[PDB]
């Protein structure tokens, strides 16, 4: 098989002593991926102010999130410091040799600033074609508020003022889509229900004021244990987070 | 050559097509071979299949590549798969057609089909060449939001492929088992949306199939050399199943939308 | 080529003659093979054999064949057999005599003569020619009345015959069984009639070899490319028997008769 | 061997089921040329006048004919239609792929328009050197009359028109040759001992005249149970008969 | 040329040296192989083993021969062995060291030495050439007293030798087992005589090395053609013993005596 | 073995029958040059005279005789007859295949016209770095007389004018040289005491008179039993004896 075939093998030297993959140095061991995509990371990060959300704000949505294995289509700004140079998480990295998957993901939504309630649900017959957010008041009605019988989650702050839930794989096919193009046509139906595990829509349940500093809202995510990277295409070409700030101002 | 006939050539039948081959191949498979059980719950109806005239050796594309348009990277095909195959015989207005192919002829009748597939590459070279092919395929890869950028060679080496050594004239099978979003590709242009819905599917995308250039073609200065080389593409395929049956003019097969 | 020695040349030895090949033959059979048995009826005198001189491996002739004159069907041989081979050496006035060649003395003194015979054809071209040998064998064809119609290599294709791939460079045997009208032949010119009777035979003449152009003999228009090649002829005997004793110039061997 | 060599065979199908030579849907095989060479065909024919005869006819001979299995030397003229548009028969055909020959034949003498007597002789000693037959009074004296201890056959127009005799193989050698040339000089004795079956002479016993319209005698012949068609040679280049008259006047 | 990969090549590993081969080669051995025995019996100190370092086949020399200096007899090699491969590693005013070759690195620090050598010539002619070398060698050869009459071609071949065939690519080895007047080589110049004595010896030389032209390197007329090829010479030692422990300074190594 | 290599062989007829070595027709075998080389021949001879000896002759040596089994580097001149026209010996030439050698050689001095007595040393360390013999008053003090503790034999002429002698192989080493040069500066060792056996010295013992045609000393060897011929390198080119004195002159 041509990906791994060798022939007229010369090997000067035997082969290196195993350390089972670390765990003889280090007390662990690192042979899998699925692994470290079961460590969180940043999926998306904003401030939200009064002004981002409705005039009238009837317990209405804060932020509307598509869901991506993959994660989103970062944004390297000078307001996102860690998209600039951290760039894409392992996550995306690791998503990007692979063409399908099937399981569910794992989040963790933190919300700081804000003395109210906050409400979750999960919309996995509408996830969107788009690789970006949608924030407030540009939220249409159909998700701006809450949809009866989804499965959802509703946390005081007051209790804690972190979130945690498992979104699950509620999608009619066999594969979903890992790495799929916002520039898609010829194939809505596959980008549109074979992409996304669905919308997860954060709000907030209460008439309390929004600080003038905003409320920030953090969502980490990572692979649930029923999740599978499945079909091992190529890697695509990458950049190097070093030529992001240079080391020629070794601090700044 | 050392008989009084030139040697001996191997041979590879299937169903009333014979293949000959001379020389060691170069060989790989997408992914890992299965028999399929979800595609069951798709489908009441019955799915029909046509051995002898799927599981045939088909001709493809012949591709005439020259010295002076082979550079590293280069293009000889680059094709939605199996797509094109099925869809290589067009009309005046390039309209596809499944009513002459015996292979195809099932693609016509049916809404829903699915199978695996096997692709080989033949190159024809003498003695005194040099220069080498990656036949490599991505599956959905066109839907990708990096598509255009895993069509460097230096990415083809990455994904299922197979090499052909010039020098060495080999011939060469790419193994293609069907992966999909659904256990089901469609033959034609079916359920697209409404004035407010909008499901667009194209026919019997599994993927793309590349044929580059990983080393350019390269000959001897001379004047009466060959300056150029054909490579000829076959498919077959293996598990092949056909549902929904409809009459063949219930859906139309649109001008095919083609790769950048 | 991949030792020191060039490589491993097959060998054929017979009495004290050895004769190398490094290729796969071309062989067929003139009829079927036998021991015979009526041919103690026709001499109470019992037959002497000379194994050590007649099963001897023998060089005929070399004939040449230019790129300019290999049209197909030319005959680069055209002779009675084995009659030519038995007389090839000639005096100054082209009388035979089958007294210098040790394979040939027992014809010198019997007067009746029976074998099986083997013809070799040896071509030795280079690397990079093209072309095409038939070596076929008539019995008794030049008595036919269609007989120069035979000679077209199209009717050769139908006789006993071996081909040389001049691409290949293939040596090639072809065994020729006796098989005559009379369980003996004759040596010399014997027996002609007189005043009133015509019983004239042919000494020797148990059939017609051919070697003819198949395909023609190509080469490179370079200048320095062999426009030519040599083509060689070995003979051998395999059941010689003679009989009828007598004195070498009891009878005498006339000027032979050419085929047209 | 390189006559029925056949090297890197490419076979689409599977063979076709056997009939068993014809057998099973007609009744009968058809596997031998042998067994075709036993169904007579026209060997000579001729039409003999007063004439053509000596004119004191001392029960002289009619006819001598050569007897060669490959039949004679065929004549097309326009009073020979046969020859003309059939040509040669299947014998001569068959004949002409082997060089030798060891049998008898089956002869059959259909005589025509006679009253009297005819008697017929087998010569074996004396066959011709020419492969056309003599008539009447071109017949030399030594085959013009009967000759005695000849096997022999002597029939009455009168009981039976139609003569049945087989001619036997009377040959000092171990083959007889097949397609022999006529223009044969270097190898004479050949030709006129190893060739022919020996010469069949037909004549007529009795003083009866013969009618203005002349007697009509014809040979047919085939290969006898003894014979044997023996070494295969090439066939020789043969001619179409569907080019001798067109099918540019379908009718005529 | 069959495969996607070339062909395969055959491999030789010895220590962290990995020499591949494609072809059968052409041996010989200088003389019978043996244990030694009686070089215990010359130094009591004991003798030391550096497997690792000297059990290594180690690169020579490259030497290119062209058609317009290849005659026969022609010495591409005339070299005092092993003296002229351990000290190959010369400084500015041509002075050998033995200090930075990891194979000759015990050479410095001893006194006393001793060897069994094998010899390796590769050379990598394209498909197109012809010509013959003759590799060969003379145990103490330098001081006999005809030596320079046993340096022409038709004497080599009666010494130990092998041979390449430039027509077939072929490798080969000269086994070349421990033979001297001494159970042990200098490794330097030491001990020479005094103001009456003269005891003079020469480090390590062993015998003559030779590699000649049998046949006359020839290619092609065209312009394009490589009329030049390379050489190269691989040695590695077999039963290395080192004994007389010494300071790496305490002897000289001088500008080596040239042969004729 | 590439020296015995034979590759592709093609023979025409069988070997051919044994005779042992020629021991079926002559009584004897002939398979190993050793035994040849045990076969006496000429090693030096020369005659000497009073004025080639010291004026006052103590006792002196006569000849001091390098001991090579390859024997001395000949002179051709026209006193010296057989070196000219039989140039070397069957061992000299035997020797010239070969690197190096173990044994002991045997020796015959042969003296003739002397009444007095001969005195024979052998001098294993002091081997002579030249391939000539040096005579009479040209030879060294520290040789020209006789040495003590050294292997002799002393023999008077009255009894037997041949002497016999075995010379003992007495190296500090594992070979000698053979075929060794007597141009030798950068293996000054190598030639002084592993080429050759050491020298031997003859010398007469009595007061005398030499007559006036002189003595003759004539020294024939041959191989002893416990000598070698050890490593077989190629042959020298040589010369042919026919080509000394021609046969234009057949007798002269």
């Amino acid at each position: 098989m041509e990906r791994t075939f060798t022939p007229n093998v010369m090997q000067p030297t035997p082969l290196l002593p195993t350390t089972n993959d670390g765990r003889v140095t280090f007390g662990e061991a690192f042979n899998d991926l699925k692994d470290l995509a079961r460590r969180y990371q940043l999926y998306w990060e904003g401030t939200i102010l009064e002004g981002n959300l409705r005039a009238i704000r009837r317990n209405s949505a804060l932020v509307q999130l598509p869901l991506y294995p993959h994660g989103l289509r970062i944004q390297p700004d000078v307001n996102n410091p860690i998209w600039n140079i951290m760039r894409d998480g392992h996550i995306p990295v690791i998503s990007s040799g692979f063409r399908y998957f099937r399981g569910g993901l794992r989040l963790r939504i933190v919300v700081e600033g804000l003395n109210s309630c906050v409400w979750v649900q999960h919309h996995p017959d509408r996830p969107s074609i788009f690789s970006r957010p949608i924030i407030g008041r540009y939220i249409a009605a159909k998700d701006a508020y809450r949809n009866h019988a989804y499965a959802a989650y509703v946390q005081n702050m007051s209790v804690n003022r972190t979130i945690e839930v498992e979104v699950p794989f509620y999608q009619p096919g066999l594969y979903g889509m890992l790495n799929a193009s916002d520039n898609n046509t010829a194939n809505s139906f596959d980008r549109l229900r074979f992409t996304g595990l669905g919308d997860l829509l954060i709000g907030i349940e209460g008439e309390q004021p929004i600080p003038k500093e905003g409320i920030e809202i953090s969502v980490y995510y990572s692979i649930a244990d029923d999740f599978s990277f499945n079909i091992f295409c190529g890697f695509p070409p990458m950049v190097y987070c070093d030529e992001t700030y240079s080391a020629a101002t070794p601090d700044l | 050559m050392d008989r009084p006939e030139g040697s001996e050539e191997r041979t590879v039948q299937t169903s009333n097509v014979v293949l000959g081959e001379t020389n060691i191949e170069s060989q790989d498979i997408a992914s890992k071979e299965y028999s399929p059980t979800w595609d069951r719950l798709a489908s009441s109806e019955v799915s029909d299949e046509y051995p002898m005239l799927t599981d045939r050796w088909l001709f493809w594309k012949s591709v005439k590549w020259e010295v002076n348009d082979s550079a590293f990277g280069k293009m000889l095909v680059q094709e939605k798969f199996p797509q094109s195959w099925v869809q290589m015989d067009v009309n005046v207005n390039n309209i596809p057609r499944y009513t002459n192919i015996p292979n195809f002829i099932p693609f016509n009748i049916h809404q829903y089909m699915r199978a695996d597939f096997e692709v080989k590459i033949y190159v024809n070279p003498n003695d005194f060449v040099s220069g080498w092919l990656i036949m490599a395929f991505l599956y959905q890869g066109s839907e990708m939001f990096d598509y255009k950028l895993r069509r460097n060679p230096a990415a083809l080496m990455q994904m299922p492929h197979v090499l052909v050594n010039v020098g060495a004239a080999n011939e060469a099978t790419l193994k293609i088992p069907y992966r999909y979003v659904r256990p089901f590709m469609r033959c034609k242009d079916i359920l697209r949306g409404d004035n407010l819905i909008t499901g667009v599917t194209e026919p019997l995308n599994m993927g793309v199939l590349f044929v580059e250039v990983l080393i350019p073609f390269r000959t001897s200065a001379a004047s009466s050399a060959p300056k150029s080389l054909d490579v000829s593409l076959f498919v077959k395929m293996t598990n092949a199943k056909f549902t929904g049956m409809v009459d063949g003019s219930i859906a139309l097969l649109s001008k095919p939308i083609a790769l950048p």
